């Protein structure tokens, strides 16, 4: 009972921990490199106006 | 031939805002003509002609108009245009930004006078840079390998050590198995990094031929605009009219388009990206084109500019206009700066466009157009598959992925990693290049074909 | 013409008719209440001024006094002790004359008074009818018990001496000497006027060479400072702000100690105007405050714009003054993130086109022509003394991120960045010096010093940093995988990190017997601290549980050498010599 | 004959473009192919190779005229042109000839003028459709139309006009629409009844 309850955490512990590190590396910086072309392209209307 | 009226003299200003001081009723104005301001208290500055209409002539002062009057100035018009005083004793000496000698010096004798502008090149008398410069660095030499006439540009940014490897490649610049005249811009830099360049050139005993230029951040920032423009009008000279290999340091040319933004926005022009003016093109170009080699001449110029790029973003308006004009860059990093490594060279964006004429049977040997292709290409499946395992796992990838881990830690620690005196070849840089390729399978290596695998791969 | 006339205003700016020999950024005095201005632009006749004072009440033909010079400050004695703004108002002196609380904007009170009476000395061999160059040392004040105030002469004039003062008591209007020319004798008196846009004149630059003892251990060890140099620091809310403020003031090797609080706040002011006078220095003799060497440029947010943006020039200017007797004057600059604020409000006025995320132009030129001003230096003149001016700049960064157009331009120019953090403040990990983004570029320029002085140091700071590196990249795998399979080569490398992360690097600034530490003590406990980590590699590589439990006094001996007391200077190197011959008895066991 | 390169030259009438032109690439030809007398652009960044797509395509194509306008182009890119095109040889009736006797360059680099920019781009298309009338298939390769328009936009400043998005004027659209449209297969005037083409492929530098 407690075997078959390890072999099945680990296993749904690694795709729990990939989801966190897709977060951390592939969506979140994806986000705030758009965030960041957000600002200077509005920066770059108030000179011209 | 020689201008032999005498120059009037004006206290006839009008207006004086910014850097721009308005004078009115001068008699036939003349575009970029260079005058000479006297103060009421006796400093004189001098000053272009940046547009005249009329009677009015609208110049602008290159040490500020702090304290120019409108009762008691009095500037004086030159009737030429702005020409330096260039010779070959021109060569050994240390100067300001502006012209003058600064190590307790004479002024120059002036063999003769060159318009610091310049004029362009004919297209059909400019022959094709083809011999390459051994720099001595594995990255420069084996992968981005440099022509001698070639502009290519340093991409760096601030705390990084560009200077470093700006004197490294003076010292060991050599043609591939007499000396090159070394024209040096120093532009908007620290004081410590002049002392560092003068010092590196007064230990080499190359200082015999070094041309030094410097101008500090504290001299102003329109004279900023002059000193590539000297710089590269003693090097026209030395090469086009003196016969002579010259290379040509320029540093530091984000200090050059900072001091550029400064001027066009005080002129009220329209700018172009981040405040910067539409015509930075034309500007950089017209310090960057005056480089390579013409037919009826043995002499030639190339151009290293080193340049920062503001917060690393190879997207900003200084290192995104220098490539377009450039023939390839050079791209040290940050990320290779903090393991240690002394040249930091990421060679995923760095490019050589005159390296393929340079590379060869005759200009070094057969396999350097095929080794650094693949030395690249494993370099950028390998850095692709380090984005994979910081964010899936170290033991989960392809088995032949983690040859690409091998070869990651061994490239940037064995191939690009030399030290700052050691000079290697380039035959001891495709040896070294081979050794990390001896650890890859020999059908894996897809860009070389199969006929120079046999002559190589086995050893 | 000596006055002209108002002809309009609209707003701060004047623009002044009959102006015609008036030159630019040139002060004027505006109106019956004398409004301070400034020439901006001069269209012919007329002059554009914009005043620096609330334009309220000014008619159209109201006379406007020109002074011929521009922004400028008055150099003499009376300035040690003094609290002045950005265009040098005596804060202390104008409480004291109108009896007020408020700063009237009519007041022409003069930045040294001239009622107080100095005891000038002659230079003893300058003799009459001698000839006497830009920058000599003229005559010598005793201003206090510490600051010999040296008269000197202007870097503008020259000539020959036709009348020295005898040794006595003058004021700062009494005529002092006279200079005979081609043309005509010039008389002046103690104090000269110098512009504060332009840099001092000098005989040539030299490198820096010795550090500076700023007394903390993060700080005189890792990442260190020189005398002539530039260093930053993040001007957070609370980390350690003004506790790396005050330190470098109380026990620094500097003969003085400006601070030019920059458009700051209202009341984080009036903590520095009431901390700072209560100070207490620790000269050879009797304890004394540290007013008789500071002076102190206070400029709140509710004053003049255009005296926020001159505040960092006002004080590099009194630093580069007290550079020219001799002295090595250290310079605090707080901030430099509200001065930034205060260059795109006047460009923001001018409708100056904005360069980057606002801020003009200019802004990275400023920043370079400021700490450009900072050096060890060899002064003007013939005595042949040598001086220096070290800048210690806080920025204060939109929410502590360090990429900002004032932070980035800040960071490319200044070489020591001392990276203080708010989350070690969390922790009372004091002082909060962070060391994974600290740096110094200062080390080649100290290792020469470190071999003519200290000699087995540099060698130790290396290793000391290849420990802190490793533990960080370490500590990442013990939540992960554990402590259990880690290596025996590794586990005690974690200790000794940990062994410095609170002896060497946690510093308690209450204690008394640590307020300030010289050098050998710095020098001291690192020697005992690596030579532990070196000898505990081949005791490993010959049990790693055995040693920690059995060391236990031994490494009681080692987390207790920071209570060297101060009564304990000579006796402390003996107890270093034999505290580590203990660690060499149980290496062999 | 002396021809304004602002006027558009007179023809009889337009055709529809049923031939491709076969620019050698293989991503080029198979999902994304060009007619002759049709309209191309290339935009991209710096090493991308823009020039490579032009140097390929003026050596390799199937056209029988080939202009290379250089417009603020780089001064050692003229200069490779004029090298290796003497030694190309290709053949057409059996007969090997050098791809330079098919070649004409408008070299206008970044170091000269920028007011010579918008006369290089005239004069080429001018030259193309002066090659279009005689029953030739003329192909253009502009590098680079986004210096051209860096130079109505420094043009503009002067003359102080109000500028359309990020700087260029608001006559930016109606020159490149003017350019653009000059090219097309099409049936020439005159009595012999003849046909011609011309392809403008325009280089962009964003
Ligand atoms: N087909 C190709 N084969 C090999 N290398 C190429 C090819 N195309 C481009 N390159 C490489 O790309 C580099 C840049 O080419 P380039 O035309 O100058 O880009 P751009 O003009 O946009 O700056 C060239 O120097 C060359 O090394
Ligand atoms: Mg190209």
């Amino acid at each position: 009972s407690l075997q078959t309850s390890f072999v099945t955490l680990d296993e749904a512990i690694k795709i729990t921990n990939r989801r966190v590190n897709a977060i951390e590396h592939v969506i979140i910086p994806r986000i705030e490199r758009t965030l960041a072309y957000i600002i200077t392209e509005l920066d770059e209307r108030e000179r011209e106006e | 031939n020689y201008l032999s009226q005498p120059r009037l003299t004006y206290k006839t200003v009008s207006g004086v805002n910014g850097p721009l001081v308005i004078l009115d009723h001068v008699k036939f104005p003349r575009y970029a003509e260079i005058v000479h301001l006297t103060l009421p208290d006796g400093t004189k500055r001098s000053g272009q002609v940046l547009e005249v209409s009329g009677s009015k002539a609208v110049v602008q002062v290159f040490e500020g108009t702090s304290g120019i009057d409108a009762k008691k100035t009095s500037c004086e018009f030159t009737g030429d245009i702005l020409r330096t005083p260039v010779s070959e004793d021109m060569l050994g000496r240390v100067f300001n930004g502006s012209g003058k000698p600064i190590d307790r010096g004479p002024v120059v004798l002036a063999e003769d006078f060159l318009d610091i502008m310049g004029q362009p090149i004919n297209p059909q008398c400019r022959i094709y840079p083809e011999e390459m410069i051994q720099t001595g660095i594995s990255a420069i030499d084996g992968m981005n390998s440099i022509a001698r006439g070639q502009k290519i540009p340093i991409f760096s940014a601030a705390g990084l050590p560009h200077n470093e490897i700006a004197a490294q490649i003076c010292r060991q610049a050599g043609l591939v198995k007499e000396n090159f005249a070394i024209v040096f811009a120093a532009m908007g830099v620290n004081m410590e990094t002049a002392r560092f360049f003068k010092s590196d050139f007064e230990e080499n005993g190359s200082m015999d031929n070094v041309c030094l230029f410097l101008n500090l951040a504290n001299d102003p920032t329109i004279e900023r605009i002059i000193t590539p423009r000297l710089a590269l009008t003693t090097a026209e000279f030395l090469a086009y009219q003196c016969e002579k290999h010259v290379l040509v340091i320029l540093t530091d040319m984000s200090s050059y388009a900072e001091a550029l933004r400064e001027v066009s926005a005080a002129r009220e022009e329209v700018p172009g990206r981040r405040g910067f003016p539409g015509y930075m093109y034309t500007d950089l170009a017209t310090i960057y084109e005056r480089a390579g080699r013409v037919e009826g001449r043995n002499g030639s110029i190339t151009q290293i500019p080193i340049l920062t790029m503001p917060n690393d973003d190879i997207t900003h308006p200084i290192p995104d206009l220098t490539g377009y004009i450039t023939e390839g860059q050079i791209y040290v990093d940050r990320q290779l700066h903090n393991r240690q490594i002394y040249p930091p060279i990421n060679v995923l964006p760095s490019l050589s466009r005159l390296m393929k004429s340079a590379i060869g049977e005759g200009m070094t040997r057969k396999d350097h157009a095929d080794v650094s292709n693949q030395l690249y290409a494993c370099y950028a499946i390998g850095k692709d598959v380090q984005a994979m395992k910081a964010v899936v796992g170290e033991e989960a990838l392809t088995s032949d992925d983690l040859l690409y881990l091998e070869f990651l830690q061994k490239f940037e620690r064995n191939f690009i990693a030399q030290g700052p005196y050691e000079n290697r070849t380039v035959y001891e840089t495709l040896d070294i290049g081979w050794q990390l390729l001896r650890i890859f399978p020999k059908e894996m290596l897809k860009r070389i074909p199969q006929s120079t695998l046999s002559e190589f791969y086995p050893r | 013409s000596t006055f002209g006339y108002v002809h309009g205003v609209s707003g701060p700016v004047v623009t002044a008719c009959d102006m015609a020999g008036a030159a630019m950024y040139e002060l004027v005095r505006v109106g019956h209440s004398e409004l301070v201005g400034e020439i901006i632009r001069l269209e012919g006749d007329m002059a554009t001024i914009q005043v620096y004072e609330e334009t309220s009440g000014v008619s159209v033909g109201d006379p406007v006094l020109r002074t011929g010079k521009p922004l400028s400050v008055e150099l003499g004695p009376g300035i040690m002790g003094a609290i002045f703004d950005g265009i040098q108002r005596p804060l202390s002196d104008i409480s004291s004359q109108t009896q007020s609380i408020y700063i009237p904007r009519g007041v022409n009170v003069s930045a040294l008074s001239r009622d107080v009476k100095w005891d000038f000395t002659p230079c003893k061999n300058l003799r009459v009818g001698s000839h006497i160059t830009g920058g000599d040392i003229y005559g010598i004040v005793n201003e206090n018990s510490l600051i010999k105030h040296k008269i000197m002469l202007p870097p503008r004039n020259r000539g020959t001496v036709t009348y020295i003062a005898p040794p006595g008591n003058y004021d700062t209007s009494d005529v002092v000497l006279e200079l005979e020319f081609e043309g005509i004798k010039e008389k002046f008196s103690m104090v000269q006027v110098w512009p504060v846009r332009q840099v001092r004149p000098v005989t040539e630059k030299l490198p820096a060479n010795h550090p500076l003892l700023t007394g903390q251990r993060v700080l005189d060890a890792l990442f260190p400072c020189v005398q002539g140099g530039t260093t930053a620091i993040p001007g957070a809310f609370g980390c350690g702000k003004t506790v790396i403020s005050q330190s470098l003031s109380k026990y620094s090797n500097s003969d003085v100690i400006i601070y030019v609080g920059c458009g700051e706040r209202g009341n984080e002011m009036s903590e520095v105007l009431r901390d700072f006078p209560e100070l207490t220095m620790e000269v050879d003799g009797k304890v004394e405050s540290i007013m008789k060497r500071t002076a102190l440029v206070a400029n709140t947010s509710n004053m003049p714009v255009a005296a926020r943006e001159a505040s960092i020039y006002t004080g590099i200017t009194l630093s580069e003054y007290f550079r020219d007797m001799g002295y090595h004057v250290s310079m605090m600059a707080d901030s430099t993130s509200r001065w930034a604020e205060a260059l795109r409000e006047i460009s923001g006025r001018l409708a100056e086109m904005p360069a980057d995320s606002g801020y003009p132009a200019y802004l990275g030129a400023r920043l370079a022509s400021f700490y450009e001003r900072a050096g060890r230096v060899k002064c003007l003149g013939n005595p042949e003394r040598e001086g220096s001016v070290s800048i210690v700049g806080a920025v204060s960064p939109p929410g502590g991120d360090f990429s900002d157009p004032v932070t980035s331009a800040t960071l490319g120019i200044v070489q020591v960045f001392w990276g203080l953090d708010k989350k070690l403040a969390q922790r009372k990990h004091f002082p909060s010096v962070n060391w994974l983004i600290s740096y110094s570029k200062y080390m080649r320029a100290l290792d020469e010093y470190y071999d003519k002085h200290f000699t087995e140091f540099v060698p130790l700071r290396t290793k000391a940093k290849e420990i802190l590196q490793e533990e960080e990249d370490l500590a990442e795998i013990v939540q992960l995988v554990g402590k259990a399979s880690l290596a025996e080569t590794d586990k005690i490398t974690l200790e000794v990190a940990k062994l410095i992360k609170d002896d060497f690097l946690q510093q308690n600034g209450y204690t008394p017997y640590d307020r300030f530490c010289p050098f050998y003590k710095t020098v001291g406990m690192l020697s005992n601290m690596i030579a532990f980590y070196d000898m505990a590699r081949r005791a490993v590589e010959t049990t790693w549980s055995i040693i920690r439990e059995h060391m236990g006094e031994i490494l009681y001996k080692l987390s207790s050498m920071k209570f060297k007391d101060p009564v304990k200077d000579g006796e402390a190197k003996i107890k270093a010599d034999y505290a580590q011959l203990l660690e060499d008895m149980q290496n062999a066991f």
